[PDB]
């Protein structure tokens, strides 16, 4: 089989959308459900409203703000905010560099993820509801008419669990493209138990992002790619004939061409010729969405020996929308912090959640975070009912932060005790 | 290879720019203040005016310009004006020296292209030639026939060719058989060609005005996706060639010796010129020499940069003494608040949102405190928050709300900082 | 290619650490002091403790471990903890940030390189097998008859291959003229084959446990030279190919669909992270997502160092933030005496050289002033010398002279400063 | 290579023996006179009977048969016959020895052409597939579903195959993605095929006799030409190689082992034996000795002949020693008045013209006069004379005037000398 566009790591499992009013664009907070940042939720709101017939003029977005806030969060909400079957591609700066193709291939795979061909065709979908599902180191369905018992690799069960799909949902399964979609339920959108055949055949959307297409068209990457000395790039020849293919279909009106969003993370690591790339491909009508995150005030522009904000270009600097971010009061680290947690599947006592709190107050929110499982595990080797705040404080005292790291590291060398010293 | 071809004009980086319509200057070549546009700044335009009676008199020997000024002030406006007091339809190409620098492709490459893209080739041939089905001598179309009386001339002409009762041919006015009785066991190779359709006469008259680049990408192809997805298509943009440009080369001068179209140099604009090195300032020196050259009009923000290429070397605005020793260097001044409320208005009235005079004001404070391109930036998300509110006309909450939700670049890195 | 492969294992990187038999945690997951090898070091112990049942809980998502401290503790004993605890006969892969640097072999290739000897491969399989010479249906060795009793079945799913009496054949239990006729008219080529020898009979067991390294190099040979003389045999290692590898995983794959063997992702250790340039963390943090990868565990001595690739970018342990991310950092501590003490008692058991009380504590007070690894030097040359004297037992005056023999690094550079 | 062939059959060659269905023997191999379409001739229809027993007891060690008589004799019909009583669908190629020289092809390959018409191949299959698109183990067709219940045999025989739901399968009774999950995205190369339509179930008899020379010209295309249009197509018939026939061969002998098929060597009649030369007779002798070759039926109306490819060596019917020796010789005899009356009237009620017994007698005298063969063309056109006449009935002034028009051989040669 093939793949559809969502597909779209995610470890914000959290976010539909800006928590914008419909009309106001105004941020309401912890909807949808992201918490706080108002101001570059809004900001975000306006510039996507500015995105529709816009007067904007194929511009990139970029958000600049400390580390451990929403930024990305933000992005993804703005990648929401289209609507879903929108393709998003989310990439950190540093990934351009590798060995394994050029940081020409690299972009352009990049930036063909983030643009999808959409066509209309028959398909063999399943619609039941769901009776049981397990878990290894199989999926039970049922109609009015008959019930089935299915098998699934790595990828379904991604595509499920990312769904929030448990026993009694009613969901939907495309069989060529593995999209999963979530009727309702029958039981604690309450609707009732699909009739006739489990498995039905009809005329489907299917959106497919240009690298996805590419890679079907290819000789499928073999067992163990990454740790064989097989490279990733994609031959010109195949590029090429898909390229004119999908031209030939939006001429004949087969496809349908949709933009979707690409994400680069820590964008002041790229060069000069990479800000090139991006700004010749914004001039391109099928261009999507750039969105750039940044945790730098001032950096050097890669390439040349001049200095600016971000770490941009100042032609670049001059064409792009700035959204800013802003540290969390700590209220809203604790709701962030919960709704984390609440999704690791870990019951947290009150008061290791205000620990936590502050420890992401003082650290980080990624940190903690990460304690959380850490947290997590440390009572399951206790028999805790819970995860108290003695499972958080002793995950704290096991698992350093940076900053803890390079003191203790550095302690080897002391610069005081009566006097300084050096 | 295609003679009548189609254009794709980088049009998003002459979109702040479209209130510009020339210079503004008088018969006696001065600065008319708030005119065709432009709001002050006579000293460039009238400058500018020099350059332009400089070109059209052939006393450019190989010369070019340079401006230098501030973020705020108007470079690239001036260097459209200066495209357009040249004449019309002249080729106008702006790029930044940060563009050369690809990741796959050469610097004098892009810059070669962008020359390609800076020459452009006018065409203006009344073509008149009857054709058809020869029956007498006569011809006939799909729908229409008609009776052509020759001379002896034309028919001892007709004589060289291979013409006869009845084929397909074609008549050149200034200067094979039918499809009708093809059979279906002929098949191929055939020598039967469709009757000419539907037009027993054909006299049209071709114009039109193409850069040298429009004619490479028309002969990119054997669909458009150059066009549609440029960079996106595949990393190495492996279509253009040395062979294809050549024999468009000889293509276009041939079309020029039988007098059919006349090429026409424009204006090839390259901002941040102290990021290009001293092997670019070699292909622009042996550049300006051509006669059939645009003429080369340089930009920078910077009074003394490093020559790149060159051992800390450091010089006027990154620019070699040998390629700066060509060029007529023109200063653009910073805007007092009151230009600064005119060209806000200017742009306003053109995007064009309606906002009150107080607006204006709040949005000419920041384009005095920041750099005049952000406080233009500020217009559009001001326009979206009042439409939100249906208040239809932009009022200072407005600006002051977009101003807050979207900072310029120094504030950002600051605030950052902190 | 071959199924059964021998796998040569760098131990001289181990053999420092053959004492450390595990982490020696309680059921609570609590470190005891002085336990299964390990000395002190109970919090780092714990937090690997955590890791290895993250692991097991498949909650280790995408993330790997970093260990911090000085050169005097025991970041790689840990690693190799944490390979013992992950189960039985679990790969382990320990190198340095140096080792990426090769003459003419691309970092990323040391490491793929080093990946394929961090996962394993257990094979599994009860093969039961009766082959030989038909004779009716029975079977002929060369020593030994049997005569199996075939249902129709067998039988039925005989009548597709190209089997009659008499000729070699095998069979397959859970899931070709013989050479006895072969005249010495028919040289080749032949359909001749020897008789299955000596056992009519073949019913063994397949145990082992491989690494992908080990498959790479036992199918880079058409005598084992390149484990006989690596480096030596030639400068480049143009052996072991891509085709090769994707060969070998093709194998792999399908030896895990039948249900054969199972793949098992070990520990590839890596010391001196801060060595490793950006193009390295995009392979690891490529590496990461992997479900069947090895868990990736770095290392380092150096609080903030510069990222390699980035224009002095200094930053924690020399490691990027996008990959730094994804990292449980644990903190190894320095050892008071006593542990050192005790630790030194251990080596010299496992060495094993019997030596004084005061000779361990003038060996430890060396583990105290330079790094612990200095100290456990000394050993060696103190039996030797103790040796020579015929003592058998070593005393204070053969550490004393060992350590005047042979310096360490900071003592040799600071007296050839002088 | 396709298995179920068409055979298009030479009836031109038997269109004059339509009315002869066996020899018309008794019990006791006696010739029963006006029988089974002959009439007389009981002797050689013994004879031939003996023959047909000796083949039939595989006594007909390496012979053939000769039969040596007039024109007017029936030795075709007898070849026929002797088809006809070797059993049912039994190859019948009859050939004259003036057709082996042919222009551009050599003599025994015609003869090997001929001797692959004289073979044929007797298929009788009862092949049982279930086929379709597996969902659980079921199946599913176009139109159609079906649960087939699996012993844990033929399932542990599917784990063989690549085999998973829901791919296109096949199921051997006695002895691949599909189509609705292709996505538009994937064109080719595919692993996607078509459900099996439109029956879940398939079931069918096998039933046919085709000759090796059928196999031949069916294997001859990648429209059926060579049958359409046979030498008309082109000079040299380049299509049927030996590569062909060898695979033919290997493919039914393939058909053979498996039990499915049983080729049947047919009878090859060669009339004018006499103009075969020695190489052809030693091509036939070399034919003699193969076990599974067609049964040789030579004929001729030549007492003595030159052996052809001999020193004007003079011999029985122009049949060299050697290979006369290995031939059981069966005389033809002349019909009298009466018995060719019988058959003139068998010959009419088959065709069928109605005439009255006075015209019978008129071709019967012209069937003692000049050979059977002549008399029983007249019956054609002497029907189209009565049909002029609307008579519907022909009559002796019919015959009289069709004898008038057209002439034999002989009388036409002889009037032609004056
Ligand atoms: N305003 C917010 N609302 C909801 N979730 C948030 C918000 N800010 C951060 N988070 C969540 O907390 C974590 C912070 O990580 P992230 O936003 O990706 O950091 P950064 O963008 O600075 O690299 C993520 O899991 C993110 O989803
Ligand atoms: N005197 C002027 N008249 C009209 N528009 C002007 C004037 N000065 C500046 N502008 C406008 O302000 C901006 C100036 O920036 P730009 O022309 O791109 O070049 P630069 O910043 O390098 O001088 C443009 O949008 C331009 O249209
Ligand atoms: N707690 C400990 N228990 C046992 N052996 C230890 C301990 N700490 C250090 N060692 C030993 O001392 C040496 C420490 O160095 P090593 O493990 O190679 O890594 P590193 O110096 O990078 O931390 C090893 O020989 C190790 O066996
Ligand atoms: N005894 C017979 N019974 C039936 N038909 C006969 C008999 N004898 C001759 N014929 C017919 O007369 C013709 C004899 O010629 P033919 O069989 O072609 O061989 P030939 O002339 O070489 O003996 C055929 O049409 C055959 O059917």
């Amino acid at each position: 089989s093939v793949t559809e566009t969502k597909e779209l790591i995610a470890a914000h499992s959290h976010i539909r959308g800006l928590g914008v009013d419909a009309d106001t664009l105004e941020p309401r907070p912890s909807s949808q459900g992201l918490v706080g940042q108002e101001k570059a939720r809004k900001a975000a709101a306006v510039v996507l409203e500015m995105i529709k017939q816009g007067k904007i003029a194929g511009r990139a977005v970029l958000i600049a703000g400390p580390p451990s806030t929403g930024k990305t969060a933000i992005a993804m909400g703005m990648a929401q905010s289209l609507g879903q079957d929108v393709p998003f591609t989310t990439l950190a700066a540093s990934e351009i560099f590798s060995l394994e193709m050029s940081k020409t291939e690299a972009l352009t795979q990049a930036f063909r993820k983030s643009i999808g061909v959409r066509i209309k065709e028959e398909s063999e979908i399943m619609e039941g509801e769901v009776v049981e599902i397990q878990i290894d180191r199989k999926l039970t369905i049922k109609t009015t008419d008959m019930e089935a018992i299915y098998d699934m690799g790595s990828k379904m069960i991604d595509a499920m669990t990312k769904e929030r799909v448990m026993a009694g949902d009613i969901i939907s399964i495309d069989k060529s493209s593995g999209k999963i979609t979530k009727l309702g339920r029958s039981y604690a959108k309450f609707l009732q138990c699909p009739e006739g055949e489990l498995q039905k055949r009809k005329e489907v959307v299917h959106t497919v992002s240009l690298h996805e297409i590419d890679v079907i068209n290819s000789r499928t990457q073999g067992f163990l790619a990454l740790f064989s000395g097989d490279t990733g790039e994609i031959r010109s020849e195949i590029r090429d004939q898909i390229n004119t293919k999908v031209a030939e279909w939006k001429e004949e009106g087969k496809a349908e061409i949709v933009p979707g969003v690409l994400f680069i993370d820590e964008v002041h690591m790229l060069d000069i010729e990479c800000f090139s790339y991006i700004n010749r491909a914004l001039e391109s009508d099928l261009a999507p969405i750039v969105i750039m995150a940044s945790n730098r005030g001032v950096s050097r522009i890669r390439g040349t020996d001049y200095k600016s904000p971000h770490g941009l270009p100042l032609d670049f600097l001059d064409r792009v929308v700035i959204i800013n971010t802003h540290p969390y009061t700590p209220d809203e680290l604790r709701q962030i912090l919960s709704i984390r947690a609440q999704e690791e599947e870990v019951d947290l006592t009150p008061d290791a959640l205000a620990l936590l709190t502050k420890i992401g107050q003082e650290a980080g929110l990624r940190y903690a975070s990460n304690l959380i499982t850490t947290s997590q595990l440390i009572a399951a080797k206790r028999r805790a009912k819970q995860v108290g705040v003695e499972d958080v404080q002793r995950s704290f005292k096991l698992f350093y932060d940076p900053a803890r790291s390079v003191r203790f590291v550095q302690e080897s060398e002391k610069r005081l005790i009566g006097n300084d010293g050096v | 290879q295609i003679s009548e071809v189609r254009g794709n004009t980088r049009d998003h980086r002459t979109a702040a720019h479209t209130h510009i319509k020339g210079l503004g200057l008088n018969s006696s070549g001065i600065a008319e203040k708030q005119a065709a546009g432009f709001v002050g700044q006579c000293a460039a335009r009238e400058a500018c005016g020099v350059v332009v009676d400089l070109i059209k008199a052939h006393k450019m020997a190989g010369r070019g310009v340079l401006l230098a000024g501030g973020p705020g002030t108007g470079k690239t406006a001036l260097a459209l004006a200066i495209s357009q007091e040249l004449g019309t339809k002249i080729p106008f190409c702006p790029i930044t020296g940060s563009e050369i620098y690809s990741t796959e492709v050469k610097k004098t490459e892009v810059l070669m292209e962008n020359f390609r893209r800076a020459i452009g080739l006018r065409v203006r041939e009344t073509k008149d030639v009857y054709e058809g089905e020869v029956t007498e001598i006569g011809l006939k179309s799909a729908r229409g026939q008609k009776k052509l009386r020759l001379d002896p001339s034309i028919y001892e002409a007709i004589q060289k060719e291979r013409v006869q009762v009845g084929d397909v041919i074609y008549i050149e006015t200034n200067t094979g058989r039918s499809d009708a009785y093809a059979t279906e066991f002929d098949l191929e190779a055939e020598e039967y060609v469709p009757i000419p359709k539907g037009e027993v006469h054909k006299k049209k008259e071709i114009v039109q005005d193409v850069t040298l680049h429009d004619l490479d990408v028309a002969n990119a192809r054997p669909q458009d996706i150059i066009s549609m997805m440029g960079q996106l298509m595949k990393p190495k943009m492996t279509e253009i060639t040395d062979k294809l440009r050549m024999e468009i080369n000889k293509v276009v001068q041939k079309y020029i010796n039988q007098g059919v179209a006349e090429l026409i140099p424009g204006v090839l604009f390259i901002d941040e010129a102290h990021m290009l090195d001293i092997e670019c300032f070699t292909y622009l020196n042996k550049a300006l020499e051509s006669p059939i050259a645009p003429i080369v009009v340089l930009a920078s923000n910077r009074g003394i940069a490093t020559i790149r290429g060159a051992d800390d070397l450091k010089a006027a605005h990154g620019i070699p003494p040998d390629f700066l020793q060509r060029l007529l260097i023109i200063p653009t001044h910073p805007y007092e608040p009151d230009e600064i409320r005119r060209i806000v208005r200017i742009r306003a009235q053109t995007e064009g949102v309606q906002l009150t005079d107080a607006a204006v004001d709040r949005v000419a404070e920041h384009g005095v405190r920041i750099s005049l391109r952000y406080c233009l930036q500020l217009l559009a998300p001001a326009s979206i928050l009042a439409r939100v509110n249906g208040r239809t006309q932009v009022d200072v909450q407005d600006i002051a709300e977009a101003e807050e939700l979207f900072l310029d670049a120094r504030r950002s890195a600051n605030i950052l900082t902190s």
